[PDB]
């Protein structure tokens, strides 16, 4: 699973 | 709206209330009602609006990927449509929540943004949405709201790169997310990982004209282009 | 109700599907629909319906306790209405929810429930939601709250200590939400304690009965009871 | 703070 802005 | 009669003011308030309280369906409604008003949004009111939906949406995402995976595993006995229904049902409420922000970054807070901090952020924004869209979309539109999200993107990137530092933390947060779309979205992890790498190294070259505070804004993002190209290489 | 169309299995279904995705305000939804269709409830469709609305009060209850302590603050700068107006918001859902669990098993799961097992449930289920109104409320009916929880929570104390053993589940889990109910709402610390003790010890001298997994199944509520007597003592 | 049946 990819990490995005948050 | 249900927000028409509540001042500006009494809405930002509240929506930071409904944040402290995690209360994101609450907090976007309260954004939305705000946007509403007309006026342009400061930095730190269009961050409560990012908050808010990515949250809303977020927990969205997460049920409609369980109900997904339940769904093709059931497509590997019959137990009837009602599996289908509920993902469908959840599918129709995601949707909804993407066009909302849509709509409100297209009437009217896009064309109203000429600095490139907001027209950057909204942007992105955009972009963002549309990829959830592409995220549950199937085939017959799946194609043109890929390209929607990615001329976005695209935009977002050319204004950024021509009016912000390269430690800029929406200029690094726009290009992680564009390129977690190229690696998911879009077919093109070799794209992903150029994006990633130039977007991290260009940061790190930039880093000794920061102050200690905004060292460690640009270092924290940094760290999630690093962790995609741990996951992806 | 938006559910009288659907089947009662395709409901309690639905239930199941909600709590996998974490989805509790649609878990409650689908329940709400299955108990109106005016059958009994099973076992483990009573335990659907307690998780749903146990979740979704949860989440209220913990945004109410937010707010009010920001209410409380505010009022040792003045900002306006704006911090009363909002718990009083989320105060009005939480009692909207309380409500509606009260009127299903007023209308009529209660009536209707005849074993041990059922009706201790419901009663417990009864005094759970009345404690949850008497946690916000103040004064003019704040007492009749509290005797109407009081009044269901000892009903299904009589039931649970004629008809089942020390260590079921359930009249363990009514003792210890009792237990609660004198501590916290009727300042009866004394009476929280001695309760709490009493259903242990006996508990503990049953436990010899029991095989491996009810065994478990009535351990793991008596820590709760140990738990809170550790904090209360 | 008190623990009830969760
Ligand atoms: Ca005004
Ligand atoms: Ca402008
Ligand atoms: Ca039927
Ligand atoms: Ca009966
Ligand atoms: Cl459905
Ligand atoms: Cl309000
Ligand atoms: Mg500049
Ligand atoms: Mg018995
Ligand atoms: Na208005
Ligand atoms: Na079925
Ligand atoms: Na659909
Ligand atoms: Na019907
Ligand atoms: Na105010
Ligand atoms: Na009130």
């Amino acid at each position: 699973s990819s990490n995005t802005l948050r | 709206g249900a927000m028409g009669s509540m001042e500006r003011a009494s809405l930002i308030q509240k929506a930071k209330l409904a944040e402290q309280a995690e209360r994101y369906e609450d907090m976007a409604a309260f954004m939305k009602g705000a946007v509403e008003k007309g006026e342009e949004l400061s930095c730190e009111e269009r961050n409560l609006l990012s908050v808010a939906y990515k949250n809303v949406v977020g927990g969205q995402r997460a049920a409609w990927r369980v109900l997904s995976s339940i769904e093709q595993k059931s497509n590997e006995e019959e137990k009837g449509p009602e599996v289908r229904e509920y993902r469908e049902k959840v599918e129709t409420e995601l949707q909804g929540v993407c066009d909302t922000v849509l709509g409100l970054l297209d009437s009217h807070l896009i064309k109203e943004a000429g600095d490139a901090e907001s027209r950057v952020f909204y942007l992105k924004m955009k972009g963002d949405y549309y990829r959830y869209l592409a995220e549950v979309a199937t085939g017959d539109d799946k194609k043109r709201i890929i390209d929607s999200a990615r001329s976005a993107y695209q935009e977002a990137m050319d204004i950024s790169k021509k009016e912000m530092p390269p430690t800029n933390p929406i200029r690094l947060g726009l290009a992680l997310n564009f390129s977690v779309f190229h690696y998911e979205i879009a077919n093109s992890p070799e794209e992903a990982i150029s994006l990633a790498k130039t977007t991290f190294d260009e940061a790190m070259a930039d880093l000794h004209t920061l102050s200690e505070d905004s060292y460690k804004d640009s270092t924290l993002i940094m760290q999630l282009l690093r962790d995609n190209l741990t996951l992806w290489t």
